[PDB]
């Protein structure tokens, strides 16, 4: 059942020798390896002995991502035997499946934590808060450690719990004034980890083939665990092995492909938890370690290509590129750790022994030296956290990367000339997203050459921030059956929103034009979030009464948009240089940019005549082969760049 | 040239005047705003580590 394979987990003989020991410490750091039956097990033994004082007081457990929050509490929440939300619940960014008088025990994630400090400062709902995954060094999470630490001495009542591996765990003991380190070990099985003899020519074609020689050539039970970088590596490997499994008919053996990423539907979900039947074999596709721990656990094989995709800081502008990178010596032995859970595993690593030695970092970086750090610095100067320096964060970030997040706060207007943080800087921590996006939202209300178009733009807002995930097959396909001649990115985005509202929200108007419509659903539900917010603060009636005063014709409203996203991302503007598109700044001369094929600005080019446009605003960077921008825009005339913000644009144009 | 902003260390400011971005420029911000605390590869995507679609022979 679950209530007896719960009690061969390793902290069940930890019990009541950890329960003594809370109990006595305020802050205590657990030490071990990822999924060893902590932040599933241990939450559930703090509710049963009475530290929640009666659902008065909830207990909060911080993971680093948004997959690892949802699913770990649906597994949670099979085993307290409640239905999901109503006493075991979540909290991602947009989503809140929490009931307010009966959630005892939720798991949020490191940014929604973060967030709680604005609207209560001591966090007085919490009596114990676990973080989990501290030795990721995450950036929600190496700031959190830092503003729970100012704190304990002032609420004596909560309890503090740390979760981090074997070799990070006694910096956080010297963090927290000399914190005691409880040990809770796993059954380390051996595994046996194989290299390959040469560098590979490709480490995709070398992971189908290493999936194969798993399953003719090896006898079961043993269940296969593959790492791959993001989700369209992830669907471009699970087509390709349900092709040739197809070919091999009923002849090898059952082959279950379980792949665990974000924006997955429910049917997919109850596949991770419910064990494999007889003569099969489950194949499970993943990113990261934590979200492929299990209950039962049957996997004993693992496939590690050995990259994460990460976003790297870009040194001529202030945001952070998406970038592919060689992952780290330590999270390497993460994963070849994940075969021996419960029997000797294997592990086959694509890379040869020689580039594990002497072509890998010993220990990862932390995030917060490399990252944009803009919704960072407003966030601590609301908290009144004044000095940036001697804010007592363990690993701090260095002063080109600093002083870029407070000189982009000030083309913003989220910051005074005089430092204090103004009406819009108290304004941008109320959206529920990037102080970029609040931006947006804001010219969009106020603008004197831009109002009238807040719900064109919390529309568009609302579709970038579920941009890979919207149609079937290719978008050059299904741009052409919404409008017939789109220029630009977001208005393409515009159009196909409107036109499934107009279609009232239809099941069938999607799958006709190419697009899913389990997104349209998410979609629809952050601009209800977007919304609501933006009656809080008032934008709802800055525009109702700004749209009475001039009814816009539609040929304008593309205008306005454009104005609108000029003045909430002013550096990502990139001029037709002679070699091709370039960054435009006044920090760095360029980075000599291409388009990506996926977006609609590439398609513009190939299928029609049209001239190549001198200005375009991107909202993502990526670095596979060259810098290529996605989710274009076209800004055709100079005169809408320095009315919009001519602090940066009056020396440059 | 030696200019320090110093913050509220313990009624609002509805825009910003493009008057005050010509006193106190944005590089100028940058700088000033730190006084007051007293500062004064590409991967091709289709490789390997180590680096420089049908299995079925029919």
């Amino acid at each position: 059942t679950i209530q007896e394979a719960r009690k061969l987990l390793p902290v069940h003989q930890y019990k009541d020798e950890l329960l003594q020991e809370i109990k006595k410490n305020q802050v205590l750091i657990i030490m071990g390896e990822t999924g060893s039956g902590k932040t599933t097990q241990l939450p559930q033994y703090l509710v049963e002995d009475g530290f929640t004082d009666q659902g008065k007081l909830q207990i909060a457990i911080t993971q680093p991502r948004r997959v690892a929050a949802t699913s770990v509490a649906a597994r949670v929440a099979d085993e307290m035997n409640v239905v999901l939300g109503k006493e075991v619940g979540y909290q991602i960014r947009f989503e809140d499946k929490t009931t307010p008088n009966k959630t005892v025990l939720k798991y949020m994630t490191d940014g929604m934590l973060l967030r709680e400090f604005l609207t209560d400062s001591k966090l007085s709902k919490y009596s114990c808060i676990m973080i989990d995954e501290a030795h990721e060094r995450t950036l929600a999470t190496d700031i959190l450690i830092g503003l729970l630490k100012d704190i304990l001495p002032q609420r004596p009542t909560l309890k503090l719990l740390i979760s981090s591996a074997t070799m990070n765990a006694k910096k956080f003991s010297e963090f927290f004034d000399n914190c005691p380190i409880f040990n809770v070990p796993g059954r380390r099985y051996p595994v046996d980890i194989h290299y390959t003899l040469q560098p590979e020519a490709n480490y995709i074609h070398a992971a189908i083939t290493t999936i194969f020689q798993i399953h003719t050539t090896q006898s079961l039970p043993g269940d296969i665990l593959v790492f791959l970088t993001g989700q369209e590596e992830i669907e471009r490997t699970k087509t390709k092995l349900e092709e040739i499994m197809s070919k091999l008919g009923s002849r090898t053996k059952q082959m279950i492909i379980t792949p665990i990423y974000a924006n997955l539907p429910q049917e997919q979900q109850l596949k991770i938890f419910q064990p494999t039947p007889e003569n099969c074999r489950k194949v499970v596709l993943a990113t990261n370690i934590a979200e492929t721990s299990l209950t039962i656990d049957g996997i004993r094989y693992v496939i590690d290509p050995g990259f994460v995709k990460e976003n790297s800081y870009v040194p001529s502008t202030g945001m952070t590129q998406l970038l592919t990178v060689p992952c780290s010596r330590a999270s390497v032995d993460q994963r070849a750790g994940r075969a021996g859970r419960v029997g000797p595993g294997k592990c086959f690593r694509i890379f040869t022994k020689w580039s594990y030695l002497h072509e890998l970092e010993l220990m990862p970086k932390p995030e917060i030296t490399r990252t944009n750090l803009s919704n960072t610095v407003l966030l601590l100067l609301s908290l009144g956290v004044t000095d940036l320096i001697k804010f007592p964060l363990m690993d701090k970030p260095s002063i080109p990367t600093l002083r870029k997040s407070l000189e982009n706060l000030y083309i913003l207007g989220a910051l005074n000339s005089k430092g204090t943080i103004t009406r819009l800087g108290k304004m941008m921590c109320e959206f529920p997203c990037e102080p970029e996006f609040a931006k947006v939202l804001y010219t969009a209300a106020t603008h004197e050459q831009c109002q009238g178009v807040l719900e064109e733009c919390l529309t568009i807002v609302s579709m970038l921030h579920e941009t890979p995930s919207l149609f079937i097959g290719q978008k050059r396909d299904a741009a052409a059956s919404v409008l017939s001649e789109v220029e630009s990115d977001h208005i393409l985005y515009l159009e196909i929103f409107n036109q499934w509202r107009n279609s009232k929200f239809s099941r069938s108007w999607c799958q006709d034009h190419k697009i899913q419509f389990k997104t349209m659903l998410r979609v629809r539900n952050i601009r209800n979030q977007l919304f609501r917010c933006s009656e809080k603060v008032g934008l709802v009636e800055k525009n109702d009464q700004a749209r009475m005063k001039i009814g816009n014709i539609a040929g304008y409203i593309n205008a306005r948009i454009t104005r609108c996203f000029i003045s909430g991302f002013p550096m990502n503007i990139v001029q037709l240089g002679p070699t091709g598109y370039q960054t435009m700044g006044r920090s760095s001369g360029g980075l000599n940019v291409s388009v990506h094929p996926t977006s609609i600005l590439f398609v513009n080019h190939k299928e029609k005549a049209q001239r190549p446009s001198k200005y375009v605003l991107y909202q993502q960077l990526m670095l596979t082969s060259k810098e290529f921008i996605r989710d274009c825009l076209v800004i055709p005339k100079e005169e809408w760049l320095i009315d919009m913000v001519p602090q940066i644009f009056k020396d440059l144009i | 040239k030696k200019l320090v902003i110093k913050l509220s260390e313990n009624p609002l400011v509805e825009y910003v005047t493009e008057k005050e971005y010509n006193e106190v420029p944005v590089e100028e911000f940058g700088d000033a705003l730190l006084r007051g605390m007293g500062w004064e590869q590409i991967h091709p995507d289709g490789l390997g580590i180590g680096a420089k679609f049908m299995p079925v022979v029919k």
